[PDB]
RNA sequence: AAGGUAAGUAUCGUUCCA
């Protein structure tokens, strides 16, 4: 089955002028704000760290603060008692 | 006298399995050869209790997402699920952990269920406001006890007779009791001078706090 | 705190100093296990997204680094420094001292004001800016 | 901080070394969705979560808010006696009254 | 390598001096949290069973 | 004792130090 494109008056399938209409009227400056915030984040530098890093740096806090963490309770800024 | 008039009442002889340090911060090697040590284990730390005490689950602590502030129902034989080799409790205290699992060796004639609804938080005391679901004439208790021991007991179901319900805030509270009146079925709630015969469904709405049974 | 970019030596710090151009580089000089740093190092995680724009924030151990302890007066338990195109930006608070907040606050609000001030006065070119609030006092009543 | 410090430091170590440790951030913003959707009282489900990552969040949960319970009426009775308290600590403790 | 010596020499002095009621305090000290943590528990206890369920 | 440093650009002197 063959129908008639509204906007370009050329043969096409019957089953695809749905999204022939969606698609065909694709608005042009759309595809800049596809194209643009995209390469933003592309180009963006991350602000937190690593997840190692964060675990990592757990791991440093821990060694401190034996209030918290450990069994071997100590001062707030001593490694080990 | 290990043996007086409310001794061979209340109190029931119970065991408990014991195992120790299976804290975390110890690795899974150092751990395995712990348990390979054959010094942490379960052990024979049969008692006695005048008293079975009842834990409960933590209140939802968050909105149904259907029905916003779900009454937490939770039945009695999950509660006395405790009391049995299946389960273990982690009773954790100081540096190290401790895990015990639960049995019953001998029932009393009459058992009574505290329930611990009023617990210290890490700052403040609060109340835990679960209610339980428990019928009142008809419970089995055969599960909870070793069978080189159940056959020694023939009976093993309980029917309540009273009942404690607390109300409000710890620092603000007002009992009442729901007493059986035995030969008849009346189940009357008294507060100071209250007297009212409730319907057998009022008691398993309202949250328990003590209940008092007999093995009939 | 943990989750802030860390730097572990001195060469580091420095050229993070020096890696930057166009933004303002927010130094958390202490220890992040320290009851004060760690007041202020949950602030600066609170608005680190926001400020990307003209603000990038690390932390630095001065026990990891003791490099910058004597020159930079590494003393207070927390300290801030704000650094522009390899240039400590001085400003002005209600205390005496005006080359750090060595005091960790806590309204995430007030750090962006400080920030944004720092950038604004660091863009015309200057070496000492003023910032909004006094804190010759701490306003309780 | 020490509260969500031991509970990220605890998830993260159990949590296994791979790869995956890319998803620290991950578990800390699942922390702060809890911890907001009990502020703002409103039902919390993750459908994807483990139970005993799940058990842990709401232990978190449950923690914190008790301690902010206890710190706001603290603060609270703090102002009322005429106590010397900040503007911000004002603004704070009303919100959470 | 004399000043070595010498800050090394005043160093455990001034230790020495420190020893009128060191192992007095330090065990006062000891015996005084461990009243503390139990009303007061550590955190990470608090989630040992919960880290060790993970 | 404080909460009272304007930030800069110049030649000149000195001194330690590489």
């Amino acid at each position: 089955e063959y129908l008639v494109s509204p906007i370009t008056g050329e043969k096409i399938p019957a089953s695809k002028m749905q999204e022939h209409m969606r698609i065909g009227l694709l608005d042009p400056r759309w595809l800049e704000q596809r194209d643009r915030s995209i390469r933003e984040k592309q180009s963006d530098d991350e602000v937190y760290a690593p997840g190692l890093d964060i675990e990592s740096s757990l791991k440093q806090l821990a060694e401190r603060r034996t209030d918290i963490f450990g069994v071997e309770e100590t001062a707030i800024g001593k490694k080990i008692g | 006298k290990k043996k007086t008039i409310v001794t061979d009442v209340f109190q029931g002889s119970m065991r408990i399995f014991t195992k120790k340090l299976p804290h975390p911060d110890l690795p899974a090697e150092e751990k395995e050869q712990l348990l390979h040590n054959d010094e942490y284990q379960e052990t024979m730390v049969e008692s006695t209790f005048m008293y079975l005490t009842l834990d409960l689950p933590t209140a939802p602590l968050y909105k149904d997402e259907k029905e916003q502030l779900i009454i937490p129902q939770v039945p009695l034989f999950n509660i006395l699920a405790k009391f049995n080799g299946i389960t273990e409790k982690e009773y954790k205290t100081y540096k190290e952990n401790f895990l015990k699992r639960f049995q019953l060796t001998k029932l009393p004639p009459y058992l009574i269920f505290c329930i611990k609804r009023f617990t210290k938080n890490n700052f403040f005391v609060e109340k835990n406001p679960t209610i339980v679901n428990f019928p009142i004439t008809n419970v089995d208790l055969r599960e909870y006890l070793s069978e080189e021991v159940q056959a020694v007991h023939k009976n093993t179901t309980y029917d309540l007779i009273a009942n404690i319900v607390h109300d409000g805030k710890p620092s603000e509270g007002s009992y009442r009791i729901h007493v059986l009146h035995h030969g008849t079925g009346k189940w009357y709630e008294l507060q100071d001078l209250q007297v009212t015969d409730i319907l057998p469904q009022m008691i398993t709405l309202s949250e328990a706090y003590i209940q008092i049974w007999k093995r009939r | 705190s943990y989750m802030l970019p860390h730097l572990h030596n001195g060469w580091q710090v420095d050229q993070a100093i020096l890696s930057e151009e166009d933004r303002v580089v927010v130094i958390r000089f202490g220890h992040d296990w320290d009851p004060t740093c760690m007041k202020m190092d949950e602030v600066l995680y609170s608005i680190a997204e926001k400020v990307k724009n003209f603000a990038v924030i690390y932390l630095v151990d001065i026990t990891e680094v003791p490099d910058f302890n004597k020159m930079y007066e590494l003393y207070d338990p927390c300290t801030v420094m704000f650094f522009f195109r390899n240039k400590h930006i001085m400003i002005d608070l209600g205390t005496g001292n005006n080359n750090k907040i060595n005091w960790a606050m806590e309204d995430k609000q007030e750090m962006v004001d400080i920030i944004e001030t720092v950038y604004r006065g660091a863009r015309k070119g200057r070496g000492l800016v003023v910032s909004p609030k006094d804190y010759s006092t701490k306003y309780r009543y | 901080l020490e509260l969500r410090a031991a509970v990220m430091h605890d998830i993260l170590d159990m949590m296994p070394e791979g790869i995956k440790q890319n998803k620290a951030r991950t578990i800390l913003q699942h922390l702060s969705e809890a911890w907001r959707c009990w502020k703002a009282n409103i039902p919390w489900k993750v459908p994807g979560l483990p139970t005993p990552i799940e058990n842990m969040i709401l232990r978190y949960v449950k923690a914190k808010a008790d301690w902010w319970t206890n710190t706001a009426h603290y603060n609270r009775e703090r102002i009322r006696r005429g106590a010397t308290v900040d503007k911000t600590v004002c603004k704070k403790n009303l919100g959470r009254l | 390598k004399d000043d070595e010596e010498a800050d090394a020499i005043y160093a455990a002095l001034d230790k020495r001096m420190d020893e009128r009621r060191k192992e007095r305090r330090e065990q006062r000290e000891k015996e005084e949290i461990e009243k503390y943590r139990m009303e007061r528990p550590k955190i990470q206890q608090q989630f040992s069973d919960l880290k060790r369920k993970l």
